[PDB]
């Protein structure tokens, strides 16, 4: 079944590389910044100790 | 009866004297300010402050008001049994009220207990840790489950269809795809006995 | 003490380095699979019509 | 496809709010870590003085810069910001009045 | 010097509203989100009285810092908690969009 | 239908010990029966301090519907005071009267409750159907249709 | 309605299926003691037409 | 692992609940042309009287009402005790005593 402006892989695409990018930003901070915990988020347990 | 220090306290003692109310260093945890009380039970939380110059009997009420609060005391039965239960929650022995080969065989303890069966009755205690290691609760008796007998019936001819006895009060695989819970507080009376004080 | 503290300081790099690899490496692909899934389907239709 | 585009166009609307909502809260918690930064460079300050070396006028220089130091604190107690809307100011749970 | 009870009770007059933050998360009318942020600033932490002078307010001053320090660490954490229910919430609508 | 009321005869003059319960008033302005109870059985006595007492007392009332004759039933329960009493002879109590005010109707759903507090009628979402406004509901049956708001 | 407490009634528990709209309100009337005698009152009727 | 107070473990039950709370919203929220799937809608529709019962649905059930007899038979309860305290160096007791 062939349509016009259907297309659902690209959305899923759409998804899938928000994922990845998000990720990798999360990585590019942690690696910057040289902490583990940073932020609030990370960890509620640490930050105490 | 005038008892001296270093002894049985009494019900009017102010809480900022009391020996275990002091750390090693000789600072009293009241010094900085009141401090903090949460107690978990029956599914909620409740929050308490104590500040340094209370006596013992306002302990005593402010924690079987708030025990109470959460529920797990005498329930609507509005008698003077529910009004006796409620004022024996928490108890004090002092020298003159010691009985023996009982609960309150110790002088000068807590006792503290609940009104209900089984798993509903666990209490915990949350605070700063000083607060909780001096306050050194031990469990004396352990909670026991009930003995459910259940039948059910046709509601319009009457035709039996089946019956169980069960322990934590669950029905299950005698109606089919359904299970069904019924609470614990149904079908009991309490009383007290204070000969024994039980 | 310091030892103690200095043991949620950072993860050894050569793990968060594997993951950035990982990351970077997939980006690719999904970008590449993304461009042919929005190439087909006007191109075959159209094709079609 | 009356209800169907209509679920639609409210998932996209809440899809924006979320993000919308988490940038509040990131703010909020940068000004909390730097008001936790501060207050431990209060304490060592607090621990260094209480030694008996010291005059009354060693302790008064102490003095001078902690209250400067509270003082900035309250400041940035008080400043935070976000679209005409203050936040750690307690203006975002009650608003309370006396005579 | 005398003290002495005046004799008369006092009274006093107080008013207080709600200003909640709220939080669409859907596409129909009700289901929604909550957010709080309580008031800190000195007289929240409690420490507007602490003064260094003699070799005798240090300690009371430790301990009360201790205490803030605590409360902090604990606002803060909320926060990350709130953020992180966000977070997971998020990519459950663009599922449900896509399907 | 037929609604009556009946009354017991009772001597109501011990030494001490009980009294006599009226409820009257009500959307219909009924006069209801009277009830007469014995000795020690509203007021206990004091036990040193008593930490406050209370005594507990059941009382059922029915009242019937001027359209389709539906009976209604409900049941409170009193508390009395904590403790009187003469030199620990038989006990004490104390008459008069007040008023009293209801709210909602229990655990069930009486003839006269408002459609807008039935919790059927609300969704898990925490919104009433009828704050938007009436609803519609047809029936259909021997060929015909019906409509009602 | 003004009227003081001139009995001795803490307060009231467990209201089930008692009518409802609690505007017109309860007389509760508490007497200490009174001769009784049998009697009977018309309290209501209903018909439908 | 014990190393935290009894504080930490407080911390953590905050965010444990949250998620608690953001799963049940999951659960209730779901929709497809105003038929709710995972709220039992999907199977059976039950309602009693008494407010001390819970019906679970896993299955097709069959039909009809139902008459149910219980009794019981009773357990226990837990008992707690706390610890002996006395009085300092330097304090005075008195207390009403028979004999």
């Amino acid at each position: 079944a062939m349509y016009i402006n259907t297309n659902v892989p690209s959305l899923t695409a759409q998804r899938y590389l928000g994922e990845t990018n998000n990720a990798v930003s999360k990585s590019l901070e942690r690696l910057s910044s040289g902490l583990r915990i940073n932020s609030a988020s990370d960890d509620a347990s640490g930050l105490a100790i | 009866l005038v008892a001296g220090g270093g002894e049985a306290a009494t019900s009017t003692t102010k809480l900022k004297d009391i020996s275990r109310f002091t750390t090693d260093d000789g600072v009293n945890i009241f010094a900085a300010g009141p401090q903090e009380l949460t107690i978990f039970g029956n599914g909620s939380s409740a929050t308490i402050y104590l500040e340094g110059d209370d006596t013992v009997s306002e302990f005593e009420t402010k924690l079987s008001s708030a025990i109470l609060e959460l529920g797990m005391g005498a329930t609507a039965g509005t008698s003077d049994e529910a009004a006796t239960v409620n004022s024996n929650l928490v108890n004090y022995v002092s020298t003159g009220d010691v009985t023996d080969s009982s609960n309150e065989a110790l002088a000068g303890t807590f006792v503290i207990q609940t009104a209900r069966l089984g798993d509903d009755s666990k209490l915990s205690f949350i605070g700063d840790q000083n607060l909780i290691n001096a306050l050194s609760l031990a469990t004396i008796q352990e909670g026991e489950n009930s003995e459910t007998t259940i039948k059910v019936t046709d509601a319009h001819t009457g035709k039996f269809i089946g019956s169980d006895s069960v322990n934590d009060s669950t029905l299950r695989g005698v109606i089919q795809g359904v299970d069904v819970k019924i609470d614990s507080d149904v079908g009991v009376s309490i009383s007290w006995n204070s000969t024994k004080k039980t | 003490l310091t030892a103690a503290e200095s043991r949620i300081r950072d993860l050894d790099i050569a793990d968060e380095m594997a993951k950035f690899t990982k990351n970077q490496i997939l980006a690719q692909s999904n970008i590449s699979m993304l461009a042919q899934a929005n190439s087909l389907p006007q191109m075959a239709l159209s094709l079609l019509g | 496809s009356e209800k169907l585009r209509g679920q639609i166009s409210g998932l996209k609307r809440a899809s924006l709010n979320a993000q919308d909502g988490i940038s509040l809260l990131q703010t909020a918690e940068g000004g909390l870590q730097n008001i936790q930064d501060m207050l431990q460079r209060m304490r060592e300050l607090a621990v260094q003085a209480g030694n008996g070396v010291y005059t009354t006028n060693d302790r008064a220089e102490i003095q001078k810069e902690v209250d400067q130091l509270k003082e900035e604190i309250n400041r940035i107690a008080s400043s935070t910001e976000f679209n005409t809307k203050k936040l750690l100011n307690g203006d975002s749970t009650a608003l309370w009045s006396s005579d | 010097m005398e003290f002495s009870a005046t004799g008369e009770s006092e009274d006093i007059k107080l008013h207080l509203v709600d200003n909640a933050m709220e939080m669409q998360i859907g596409a129909n009318e009700g289901q929604t989100i909550l957010a709080n942020i309580p008031q800190v600033d000195t007289t929240s932490l409690g420490i507007d009285d602490i003064l260094m002078v003699d070799q005798e307010l240090a300690q009371e001053s430790i301990t009360k810092l201790d205490k803030a320090l605590e409360t902090v660490s604990g606002v803060r954490a909320t926060i990350g908690a709130q953020i992180n229910r966000l977070e997971y919430t998020m990519t459950g609508l663009d599922t449900t969009r896509e399907n | 239908k037929i609604l009556l009321s009946t009354t017991e005869a009772v001597d109501t003059s011990a030494t001490s010990g009980g009294g006599t319960i009226a409820i009257s008033g009500g959307p219909a302005g009924t006069t209801g029966a009277i009830i007469s109870y014995g000795n020690n059985e509203l007021t206990k006595v004091d036990n040193g301090d008593t930490t406050i007492d209370y005594n507990s007392v059941t009382v059922y009332h029915a009242a019937l519907n001027v359209e389709t004759g539906n009976l209604d039933v409900g049941n409170l329960t009193f508390n009395f005071r904590e403790d009187t009493g003469t030199d620990t002879a038989y006990g004490s109590t104390t008459g008069g009267s007040f008023d009293l005010l209801v709210a909602g109707g229990g655990e069930a759903a009486t003839s006269t409750t408002k459609l807008k507090d039935i919790s059927r009628f609300t969704t898990d979402d925490g919104v009433n159907i009828f704050a938007a406004g009436p609803q519609e509901l047809t029936i259909f049956g021997n060929g015909s249709s019906a409509t009602i708001y | 309605g003004g009227d003081v407490n001139e009995t001795n009634v803490g307060f009231v528990t467990d209201p089930n299926t008692l009518a409802s709209t609690g505007t017109a309100y309860y007389t509760v009337d508490v007497t200490a003691g009174a001769d009784t005698l049998s009697s009977v009152a018309t309290m209501s009727v209903y018909r439908q037409a | 692992n014990g190393v935290y107070t009894t504080n930490d473990r407080a911390e953590i039950q905050k965010e444990v609940d949250q998620l608690k709370e953001e799963i049940n919203r999951i659960a209730s929220s779901t929709e497809f042309n105003t038929k709710k799937l995972l709220n039992g809608d999907s199977t059976a529709l039950w309602s009693s009287d008494s407010s001390d019962l819970d019906v679970v649905i896993k299955s097709a059930v069959a039909e009809g009402n139902y008459n149910l007899n219980v009794t019981v038979d009773p357990g226990k309860n837990f008992v707690y005790k706390s610890d002996v305290m006395t009085l300092n160096e330097d304090a005075i007791g008195a207390e009403i005593v028979t004999a």
